Formats: C-alpha cells, sequence, structure tokens
RNA sequence: UAAUUGCGAUAACGAACGAGACCUUAACCUGCUAAAUAGCCCGUAUUGCUUUGGCAGUACGCUGGCUUCUUAGAGGGACUAUCGGCUCAAGCCGAUGGAAGUUUGAGGCAAUAACAGGUCUGUGAUGCCCUUAGAUGUUCUGGGCCGCACGCGCGCUACACUGACACAGCCAGCGAGUACUCCCUUGGCCGGAAGGUCCGGGUAAUCUUGUUAAACUGUGUCGUGCUGGGGAUAGAGCAUUGCAAUUAUUGCUCUUCAACGAGGAAUCCCUAGUAAGCGCAAGUCAUCAGCUUGCGUUGAUUACGUCCCUGCCCUUUGUACACACC
C-alpha cells in the first residue's frame, strides 16, 4: 500500500502499460489507429466501428 | 532523316528477319515430315524472348518458336527460375560457336538435333496394384518435340555442373552431336534405351 | 584434381604459340583442357594473343570470351 | 549539325571517359582513407581498384546532373546493396555515407556542383553541365 | 524392318487406367487401304505424322 | 549474490572487474541427463490394449 | 592497461574512458 | 476570397449528392467554383484471426473501411461561405481553409 | 500536328507523343538504341524494323516510361511506339495507309497494339504465393 | 615459381594470388592481408610465389607492426588487451596460445562464460534443444 | 451442366433454402463529369552543345488552353455476339471480331443436421465446485518459460562458374506516420561502419517518397581447389534501445572458417502472370522478423485427362452393422 513499493515499477512501455479498452486484455491487442481493441472483441464491434468484409 | 535511330548492324539486315541479326530461316529444312507442323520455323523471330500465352490452353505452344522454346528449357531449376534474359544470352551465344564449329547455319544444326533426339516408342507403366508391367506405345509428335528440347537441355545442365566448361559453350556440343548424331551426346544414350526398353516390353 | 600451370614455363608457351593456329575455337575452357593452365592465365592468353594479330574476337562480352582463328 | 549532351552517351562509356578526364587533371581532391574503406556495410571487399574513386566521383556527377537535387541521404540509398546477413535472408542496406558526404564535397570544390540553399542538396553548375558536354563529344569522336 | 510412317485420322479415345494413352484410327500413306488402330503417348490430335517401329501388332484396351 | 532461490557467497577479485555480478552466481544448474520417457520417441508411445 | 595500485584510486571519467563499451554506457 | 471546402466522409452515394448539392447552389448564385476535387479513395484494412482460440485450420477476416475526401474551391467572402453550406447532411465532414 | 498514345504492361506504363518534323525516336530523352538493356534492345527496333524505316522520317517521338520492370517498361515502350505510328497515320493520314500498317503489325504480333490483360493474382492466406499452399504434415 | 613458400609458422602456396595465399596465415583474413598487401606497395596481380624474397620481409613484417605503418586502430582483433590495454594484430600461433588465455581467465574466476566453454555447450545465449545434437541415441527402454 | 444446372419423362402439383443470382476487386473507355494535394501542351526567364530548331534541361500563383497518362463518380461494355459443324431440346467443339469467350480471373457471403471438435487463459458472459488476511485476490525484487544424451513438424541459408566478389547501369507496387509527447524523417556537419549533432517538412495525392527495393544487365577479378562456395561455432573492440543487455537484445569492424559436392525408406504444393526465384510495406514493437498478412519484379516445364492409389456425389444391391467396419 505503501506508494513507494505499491506499483513503483514504471509502464511507460510494453505489453503491461496497454490493455483492451473493452476487456483490459493484453495479447492480441489491435491498436493500429489506435483501436486500442483486442482481436476477440474487434471481431464483434468491426460492424459498428464501421469496418465490413468485401474479399 | 536527320536522326537515324536504328544502328548500323541493324540498318544491314534490312531486308530479312534475320535470328540475332545473324542467321536467316529460308535455308532450314527438317528432313523428318512429321515434325513439321510442330516445329515452328515459317515465321522468323529477331529474338527468343515474347511475352506469350501459348498455355491458353492446348496445342497453342506448337505454334510457339522453337527457338523460343529451347530458351525456356535452361531457365529449369530453382536458381535460375525467372532467368530468361540470361536463358537468352546462354541460347544466343550457342549457336554462333555452332556455327563456328561446323560452319552451317546453326538453326539448321538445332533443328536436326532436336529431330535426332526424339524416341519414337516408349512404354507406359500399366498392372495391378505394383505388379509392374509395361506395355510399348507410340509417342505423338508434340511430345518428341518435348522430349527432345528436355533431353538436350539436361544433358548441357549437367555436364557443365562443377566443370569449366561454360554452360554456353556446352550446349553446343551436344546440339551439334545430336544432329550429328554421335553416341557421344547424352540425349542419344537417354533416347536410345528408352526405345530399348520400350522394345523389350513390346 | 587435374593441376593447370599458373605459370606458362617454356614447354606450354611453345605449344601454345604453335598449336593455337589450327583451333576452330579459342575458348578459355579451350586452353584449360588443351594445355592445362589456369583460366586467369588462359584470358591473358588469349589477349596476348589478340595483340599479335593471331587470332580475332568473335564475342567481347565479359562473362564469356570466343576467340578464332585468322587465315 | 548538332550538338549533343550526356543523354545520347552510353553511361558505361561515359563514365571511364569522364573518370580519365579527373585522374588525367589531377585536380580532384582525393581522402587519405580511399584504400582503406570498403564503401559500405552490405559489401565484402575493398574496391579492386586504387582509380574506383575517381570513377565514383565521375559517376555521381552524371547521377546529379540527371536530377534535380540529391543529398548524402539518397545516394546512401542508391549506391545500396543486398547484405549476405549469414543464413537470415538478405536486406537492403545504405552504403557509407562519408564516401558520398566527401565525394559530393570535392565536386563542389572543383565547380563541377554546387549547393542549393533553398532546397538542400547539391545541383550541377553551369561549368558542371559545360563540363560534362565536352567530355559526352569527346565520347563520339572516340566512336 | 523398315520403319514407316502414317496419318492419324480419328482419335477414339482416352485408355489405360491413368488415361495417359490416347489410341487413335490409323492410316498409312504407302497404302491408303490399309487401316489399322495404335496406342499413342501424348497430345495427338487428326490429320497427324506418327512414326511406328514394327507396325504388325494391334492395339488393345490397357 | 541472490540466485533465484539462494544467495552465493562469492568474493570479488581484481580479475573480475568488468563483469556483471549474475556471471558468478548460476541460476539453472547443469543439465545431467537421465532415461528417456515414454513419449520421448515415435516407436514408444503407443500404450498396449489388452 | 592500468595497475591496480592506481586502479582502485581512479576518478569516474578516467574509469569511463578505460572500461569495456558496455560499462561506458552504464 | 478563395476558400476551400474539404469533405470527408464513407458514404459514396451521401457524399455524391451534397457535393453535387453545394456546388450546384453555388452555380445558381453566380459565384465562381473550381472542382469539385476528387482525391484518392483511402482503405484502411484490418486483419484479424478469425478463431478465438487459435484452434483448427487457420482462417483470417479482413476488415475494410473506405474513406472518401472531396475538395472544393470557392471564390466568395466569408459572409457567403457561413450562408452558402448552411445545410449538409450527417455522415459527412466540413472544413475550410482561408485564403 | 500531334497526336498523344500509351502503352502498358503490369505497372508498367509509357506516354508517347507525335509530333511532326524531323525522324527521330526518344525515350525520355535518351535516344532508343542506347535506352533499354542491349540484350532487350532487338525488341525496340522490331516495330520500326516492321515498318518502313522512312515511316518514321517525318514524326518526332517521345516517351516517358515508368512503373513496372525494366523488362515490362521495355514491353510498355515498344507496343506505345507502334501505337503512336497508327495514330498519326491515321488522324492525318487516310486510314487506308493506316489499315495498311495496322495488319502489318497485326500479323506479326498482336501484342505491339493491344495491351495484354494480366496482371498479379492476389494472394490468399494459408500460402505463399495465390496458389501455392503451406506444406502440411499428417504425422 | 616458387611454389612453396614459408611465413611466419604457416606454409603458404604460391600458385595462389598475394591475397589468398596470405590468408592460409591464420588470425589474417581476405580483408586485413588485402591492406597489408596495398601498404607493402607491392603488385596486387601477380601472385605469391613470384614476390621477390625483399618482398616477403616487408609482408611479414608489417604484419606484426599494423600501428607503425599507418594501418587504423580498428582492423586489429585485440583493441584493448585487458591485461596490458593496447591494440595488437595476433598472428597464426598466437591465437590458438592466446584463446586458451582468455578461456583460462574467465575459468580461474568462475564467470559463467568460462563455465559455459569447460561443460562444451553454446555461449552466445543458443537455444539448445533441437540444434544441439551432438551424439546418438539413447533409445527408450 | 461446375451445380437437385437445365431439356424432358412423370401420381404428382405448387413452393422454401442451398447453387446460381448478389457484393468487392483486376483488365477496356483518347466517350461524360473535373482536378495548383496529378499531369500534358503553350509562353516567360535562364543553362550547356549546336549556335543549323534538338536536353530528365532548370524555375507555384513562373501560365493561357486541355484531361491521353493519374485520380474518382455516374455510365457503357460480354450476352457465348457472328460464322462452320453434332443434336428434337438442354448444350458442346472450333474459328472470327473483341480489352476480355474456363462462370472472364480472384475473393466475400454461403443451406438442413451434427461433432461430447477447440476456447471457462478474450470478455463485469456465465452455472456448480474450490479459495478468500500465512489469499489460488493484488503489488514489488530476483529467477523461469531459452535450461540439453535424444525423436518429430513448419522454415532460413547452402552445397557454386546459369557462379562468388568489385565497380558501373539501374526499374516497382500494397501501405504507415507527431500530444501531453515525440511518430515518419529530409537536408547540412562529423565519423571506417554502426551512429552522433543542427536547422526544418508532414495530422498527409502536399513531407518522408520517384520510398532510385532486390533479383537483374554491362565491364573486370576468381577459377573446378570444400576454392575468393558455405557462414556454423568462437575471441576481441565500438554504438544504439531500454530504469535494467549477464544466459552475448540488436547493429558495425577485424579475426576464427565446422557439416555440406544435390540428399535413403518415404512425403508435400502446384495448371498461367500460375509454380519457382527476388525483394518491399503492415501486424507484433522502447529494441529484436529466419513468422504471418498483403504487394510488386523476373517469370517457366508439363496435362487440359483418368478413376490406378487416396477421398467425394448419385442410383441399384447385400448386411447378423446403428457407439453404425476403428
Ligand atoms: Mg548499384
Ligand atoms: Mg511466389
Ligand atoms: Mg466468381
Ligand atoms: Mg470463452
Ligand atoms: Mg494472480
Ligand atoms: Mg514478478
Ligand atoms: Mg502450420
Ligand atoms: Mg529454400
Ligand atoms: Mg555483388
Ligand atoms: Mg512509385
Ligand atoms: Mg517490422
Ligand atoms: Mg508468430
Ligand atoms: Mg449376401
Ligand atoms: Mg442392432
Amino acid at each position: 500500500s505503501h506508494e513507494s513499493v505499491w506499483n513503483s515499477r514504471p509502464r511507460t512501455y510494453g505489453k503491461g502499460s496497454r490493455s483492451c479498452r473493452v476487456c483490459t486484455h493484453s495479447a492480441g491487442l489491435i491498436r493500429k489507429y489506435g483501436l486500442n481493441i483486442c482481436r476477440q472483441c474487434f471481431r464483434e464491434k468491426a460492424n459498428d466501428i464501421g469496418f465490413t468484409k468485401h474479399r | 532523316s536527320q536522326y537515324e535511330v536504328l544502328p548500323k548492324e541493324v540498318l544491314a539486315e534490312v531486308g530479312s528477319v534475320k535470328l540475332f541479326n545473324r542467321w536467316s530461316y529460308e535455308d532450314v529444312e527438317i528432313r523428318d515430315i512429321s515434325l513439321t507442323d510442330y516445329i515452328q520455323i515459317r515465321s522468323p523471330v529477331y529474338l527468343p524472348h515474347s511475352a506469350g500465352r501459348y498455355a491458353a490452353k492446348r496445342f497453342r505452344k506448337a505454334n510457339c518458336p522453337i527457338i523460343e522454346r529451347l530458351t525456356n528449357s535452361l531457365m529449369m531449376h530453382g536458381r535460375n527460375n525467372g532467368k530468361k534474359l540470361m536463358a537468352v544470352r546462354i541460347v544466343a551465344h550457342a549457336f554462333e560457336i555452332i556455327h563456328l564449329m561446323t560452319d552451317q547455319n546453326p538453326i539448321q544444326i538445332a533443328v536436326d538435333a532436336i529431330v535426332n533426339c526424339g524416341p519414337r516408342e516408349d512404354s507406359t507403366r500399366i498392372g495391378s496394384a505394383g505388379t509392374v508391367r509395361r506395355q510399348a506405345v507410340d509417342v505423338s509428335p508434340l511430345r518428341r518435340v518435348n522430349q527432345a528440347i528436355a533431353l538436350l537441355t539436361t544433358g548441357a545442365r549437367e555436364a557443365s555442373f562443377r566443370n569449366v566448361k561454360s554452360i554456353a559453350e556446352c550446349l553446343a556440343e551436344e546440339l551439334i552431336n545430336a544432329a550429328k548424331g554421335s553416341s557421344n551426346s547424352y540425349a542419344i544414350k537417354k533416347k536410345d534405351e528408352l526405345e530399348r526398353v520400350a522394345k523389350s516390353n513390346r | 584434381k587435374a593441376q593447370h600451370a599458373v605459370i606458362l614455363d617454356k614447354s606450354t608457351s611453345d605449344k601454345l604459340y604453335k598449336d593455337v593456329q589450327s583451333y576452330r575455337l579459342v575458348t578459355v575452357a579451350t586452353l584449360v583442357d588443351r594445355l592445362k593452365i589456369n583460366g586467369s592465365l588462359a584470358r591473358r592468353c588469349l589477349k596476348d594473343l589478340e595483340e599479335k594479330g593471331q587470332i580475332k574476337q568473335v564475342v567481347g562480352h565479359s562473362k564469356m570470351k570466343i576467340y578464332t582463328r585468322a587465315i | 549539325p548538332g550538338g549533343v549532351t550526356v543523354r545520347d552517351v552510353e553511361p558505361h562509356k561515359f563514365v571511364n571517359a569522364y573518370a580519365a578526364f579527373l585522374k588525367r587533371q589531377g585536380k580532384l581532391p582525393v581522402p587519405g582513407w580511399v584504400d582503406t574503406v570498403k564503401t559500405g556495410p552490405a559489401k565484402e571487399m575493398p574496391p579492386q581498384d586504387i582509380d574506383w574513386f575517381y570513377v565514383r566521383a565521375a559517376s555521381v556527377a552524371r547521377h546529379v546532373y540527371l536530377r534535380k537535387t540529391v543529398g548524402v541521404g539518397r545516394l546512401r540509398r542508391v549506391h545500396g546493396t543486398a547484405k549476405n546477413r549469414g543464413s537470415r535472408p538478405s536486406h537492403h542496406v545504405e552504403a557509407s555515407g562519408s564516401v558520398d558526404r566527401k565525394v559530393l564535397q570535392a565536386l563542389e570544390k572543383i565547380g563541377v556542383l554546387e549547393h542549393d540553399e533553398e532546397k538542400g542538396g547539391r545541383r550541377i553548375t553551369q561549368q558542371g553541365q559545360r563540363d560534362l558536354d565536352r567530355i559526352a563529344q569527346t565520347v563520339i569522336e572516340a566512336d | 524392318a523398315p520403319v514407316k510412317l502414317v496419318k492419324v485420322t480419328r482419335v477414339l479415345g482416352r485408355t489405360g487406367s491413368r488415361g495417359g494413352v490416347t489410341q487413335v484410327r490409323v492410316e498409312f500413306m504407302d497404302d491408303q487401304t490399309r487401316s489399322i488402330i495404335r496406342n499413342v503417348k501424348g497430345p495427338v490430335r487428326e490429320d497427324d505424322i506418327l512414326v511406328l517401329l514394327e507396325s504388325e501388332r494391334e492395339a488393345r484396351r490397357l | 549474490i541472490y540466485s533465484g532461490k539462494e544467495f552465493n557467497q562469492v568474493e570479488i577479485k581484481p580479475e573480475m572487474v568488468g563483469h556483471y555480478l549474475a556471471e558468478f552466481s548460476i541460476s539453472y544448474k547443469p543439465v545431467k541427463h537421465g532415461r528417456p520417457g515414454i513419449g520421448a520417441t515415435h516407436s514408444s508411445r503407443f500404450i498396449p490394449l489388452k | 592497461g592500468i595497475d591496480l595500485d592506481a586502479l582502485l584510486d581512479l576518478g569516474s571519467d578516467e574509469l569511463r574512458d578505460v572500461v569495456h563499451a558496455r560499462a561506458r554506457r552504464r | 476570397h478563395r476558400v476551400r471546402i474539404t469533405l470527408t466522409s464513407r458514404k459514396v452515394q451521401a457524399l455524391e449528392k451534397v457535393c453535387s448539392e453545394l456546388v450546384e447552389r453555388a452555380k445558381t448564385k453566380d459565384l465562381r467554383v473550381k472542382g469539385p476535387v476528387r482525391l484518392p479513395t483511402k482503405i484502411l484494412k484490418i486483419t484479424t484471426r478469425k478463431s478465438p482460440c487459435g484452434e483448427g485450420s487457420k482462417t483470417w477476416d479482413l476488415f475494410e473501411m473506405r474513406i472518401h475526401k472531396r475538395l472544393i474551391d470557392l471564390t466568395a467572402p466569408t459572409e457567403i461561405v457561413k450562408q452558402i453550406i448552411v445545410n449538409i447532411e450527417a455522415g459527412v465532414e466540413v472544413e475550410v481553409t482561408i485564403a | 500536328q500531334a497526336v498523344q498514345v500509351f502503352g502498358k504492361k503490369k505497372n508498367a506504363t509509357a506516354v508517347a507523343r507525335c509530333v511532326q518534323g524531323k525522324g527521330l525516336i526518344k525515350v525520355n530523352g535518351v535516344p532508343l538504341k542506347l535506352y533499354a538493356p542491349e540484350i532487350l534492345r532487338a525488341k525496340l527496333y522490331e516495330p520500326i524494323l516492321l515498318l518502313g524505316t522512312d515511316k518514321f522520317a517525318e514524326v518526332d517521338i517521345r516517351l516517358k516510361v515508368s512503373g513496372g520492370g525494366h523488362v515490362s517498361q521495355v514491353y510498355a515502350v515498344r507496343q506505345a511506339i507502334a501505337k503512336a505510328i497508327v495514330a498519326y497515320y491515321a488522324k492525318y493520314v487516310d486510314e487506308h495507309s493506316k489499315n495498311t500498317l495496322k495488319t502489318a503489325l497485326i500479323q506479326f504480333d498482336r501484342t505491339l497494339l493491344v495491351a495484354d490483360p494480366r496482371r498479379c493474382e492476389p494472394k490468399k492466406f494459408g500460402g505463399k504465393g495465390a496458389r501455392s499452399r503451406f506444406q502440411k504434415s499428417y504425422r | 615459381f616458387n611454389h612453396i613458400l614459408r611465413l611466419l609458422n604457416t606454409n603458404v602456396d604460391g600458385k595462389q594470388k598475394v591475397v589468398y595465399s596470405l590468408t592460409k596465415i591464420k588470425g589474417v583474413g581476405r580483408r586485413y592481408s588485402n591492406l597489408v598487401c596495398k601498404k607493402a606497395d607491392v603488385d596486387l596481380s601477380k601472385r605469391a610465389g613470384e614476390l621477390t624474397s625483399e618482398e616477403l620481409e616487408r609482408i611479414v613484417t608489417i604484419m606484426q607492426n599494423p600501428t607503425a605503418y599507418k594501418i587504423p586502430a580498428w582492423f586489429l582483433n585485440r583493441q584493448r588487451d585487458i591485461v596490458d590495454g593496447k591494440d595488437s594484430q595476433i598472428l597464426a600461433n598466437g591465437v590458438d596460445s592466446k584463446l586458451r588465455d582468455d578461456l583460462e581467465r574467465l575459468k580461474k574466476i568462475r564467470a559463467h562464460r568460462g563455465l559455459r566453454h569447460y561443460w562444451g555447450l553454446r555461449v552466445r545465449g543458443q537455444h539448445t534443444k533441437t540444434t544441439g545434437r551432438r551424439g546418438r541415441t539413447v533409445g527408450v527402454s
């Protein structure tokens, strides 16, 4: 709980800094255009965002 | 006519189309009448490099010039795949060397070599579940041209492998030996052994 | 392992200067077999004969060169 | 009658002709390490010539002549080659910016090229274009 | 025995287990009244010229 | 020096200058091979059925 | 390449120029 | 004054009509209009593995979003500009540059 | 008097202008005899060899070729030149001669005039190429 | 001429050119022998055999004295002697003799890199399951 | 017929899915629309040879016109069109024209029924069970996931002369890029290289960027030698990213120079811009791409057939099978 040791290690970069903005999942994250959404959750919300299959 | 865009070595042969600007096609005949319709020499070509669609679909490669076909066969193995200009360079150097060796028309030598390397009898493998039996069958004219081009090129290719004898002047003697009918040619030996096996399996 | 000489001694020099006239084609490979000579010296020999006017060139391509007798 | 420029001359013959002209003149300054470097990490062996720098200067000068402008970065990309990275696949790698930079500075000193403060890089000069045209003329005279 | 040449009249159809051999109707140029059937390996079409070695055997399905 | 689970006593020598302290405390120990198991080879993973 | 007596009393910057590149970066 | 109108959207039919409608009312009031300009389309591609667990045959998704950007050059004072683009439908964007 | 044509092969395209005047053909300023690699140059002179060498004596042709590979750009140049002379002898000359020149190109090589409609097949997943598939092992 | 030469402590072929004949001296590679020949004012076209004995002595001495002949300090295969602190280019018999010394120093301090060498394993962090493969089966029984 | 695709026969008639149809993309338009964030022509100024007309010539408010090339919208275009055959039909073959005549090429979508297929380690999606202050929650240091007798799978580099190396020539396309902090980076300067530094451009058809990619072509060196092929293992030094480089992150310089000379029994992929060779961008990302997803360059041999092997679809037939020939 003490601020010096609690979560002391910096998180400027790495997979610990970034997580899915809807399901806090680190692996398979999509951040090509600032989406910051894991691949599993993106497939559900792809049509809502404006992504569609054409080919 | 201020600027003459054509080179002097090109303007000298305006009259007729000559392969590599050196050799003509009129004095080239075929001893075997069967391969006349499947060897394209009625239409002269300057270079053995055309982006023709000769697989759309069937019997279109017959109309392909036989010099085109020879060049395609050099670019065979993986390191040589996709290298047509190098094959053209090798093929061009071969005919001129044949001309110096024989003092004949090199196209006449190449056509004679291709005619002499085509086996006229082969055997297909039949039987029942590994009981290997062979039945002697005839060979179509189109396959004979394909077989001759394949056999000629592989012998030149393997001979040049790990040998000081360079590929451009290697290919020359197999074309020369085959036209001469020499038994030292690799294609002649494989052609004869295929026909010998086929005769056994008649 | 055929040993190809890197120095043209008296025996090979005289053979080269007396037999190259009758050779229809004078290539780097042709000298190596008929003279047992290194390729680099074979190429220099081809240049030397050309300077003497004893054989004429057909191919000036860098990657492979053709020389033939002139009579 | 004409009347000819660098365009109507084979580049292989032009660079050799201009390399001899610079070497015969001897005015072109050369760095001391010309006999040491191998012109880039992508290369394996140093150049097989003592006169390679004069050829490089001639080749670069023609390049600047034919383009609007060029700097050290562009020429590194142009002169870069594929690197033999052992068992890993080859990749394109730039080539020894110091060699290119010194060539540009030397050509600037002898008046062939001049710097452009509005666009960056270096461009051909009136004397530079005049000098190359004379060399191209001699090539046809040699032909 | 001498070799002889023939002209392909009719492409009867494929044969063999794997369909790599074709049966063709065959006539002789020297004897226009003689017609036989032979098996051919390779792409064949009508009005082709074929070379037969010891043309005595009659073709059979493979 | 702490090596994973326990502290290893290392005395610094003048020849030890220029190296990390992790050099002198191994963390994995050498591998002394034993005997292959059932799934070590293709011809040994078959379990008999009686 | 420095004797042990002066090596232990050597200054930081002088220590820097001698040590390995990785040591220098640290 | 020269003002540049930038129209960025995703629906072609919506963009085509508003581009036509905006320029059509421009001639009616007799202004000098240069355009419209059809900039190259922008295709946003996202390739994703279909399976959420990595099991099965490898099948991949290709989600594509098309962005269409249009330019209109108008020669009119800013007072006119605020009265010429009053009715713009949803799904499209309008940008102005003063020159 | 001027006409504009273009030739295509893969991504390589070559835009050509035919201008009345002294007979000269230039590719990106460089003369045609010195543009292409020497082994490919026989292809470039082929349209002129097929036609009359004096039929290009009254035209000024300049090309600007880019977009593809070195081999493809050669095919773009040769096709554009053949179209340029045909266009000139159609607009400014009676098409009977144009018909005579067009056929001379046609019964030799159709590619001299009509562009080859072949492009790269798009890649599919599961393999390195359009048709090739990754190697698989059943055991 | 002069088919066989003797330089430093290695036999040298005379039929091969100067640079690649000198590469057989271990501790000298293709590039290092190239600079040495250029610094020694010796023609590169002629072979190593037909060199004059005065050329040989010029070539050898410049090898053990690279710094004295304006050779850049970054060709040297040791740029900092950890015991001496001086650049040095090491010839045939020295690298093998010196290689033990570096291994001896690493071993006597019980460092990880020296320990890996003594055990006989990869020392540059390589993976060692499917690619060591020294011996043989070792079957299941 | 690719097709339960149709012609037809007909105790069936009339329908619904799937196929097709449909959508995306590639190839055509010198027809329309209109472009200073794309070009061309014209003219102005200027450069070099010729000076006798020709050069990527060079120069955004240097510019009057146009849209062939480029961009992108509406449209047109192919429907087997015409011709010669077979046939009652469905259709099939060849030739001509045409950019295109395998459904024009390639994809997306894709039916009923089911698997005890995979995922509880994507989810604040969850039932039950377990644990819940010495935690199986959470956080911090270090280590490990890389550890090495051995077997297997996907790949990279190679065994060279159709080659290696050195110079010279020298052509793409798909895309990405800066806010609470630096993303793509130009040009100038220093250095052998990796790199360092300074002024700046770009929130993007504008700048990186024509990403001058590699393969490839030309002229030379080498030479049939496990050799200038091959770059495995290893030693030394120098920088970069990171708070941290040791079990070398990676990069560069020198040196060390292993097997390997085309590969057994077996086995994989593939029919035209295809296989194969070659590289580039994106994802991962502070750094690392021998991986994948796409893109382009060079560009073939051989069928265009069959049910012989391995499987699939329909009908007839046999069955002691139904957990269905494992
Ligand atoms: Mg280059
Ligand atoms: Mg491929
Ligand atoms: Mg389709
Ligand atoms: Mg789940
Ligand atoms: Mg936990
Ligand atoms: Mg931890
Ligand atoms: Mg796999
Ligand atoms: Mg491979
Ligand atoms: Mg090279
Ligand atoms: Mg481009
Ligand atoms: Mg990357
Ligand atoms: Mg991966
Ligand atoms: Mg029964
Ligand atoms: Mg039962």
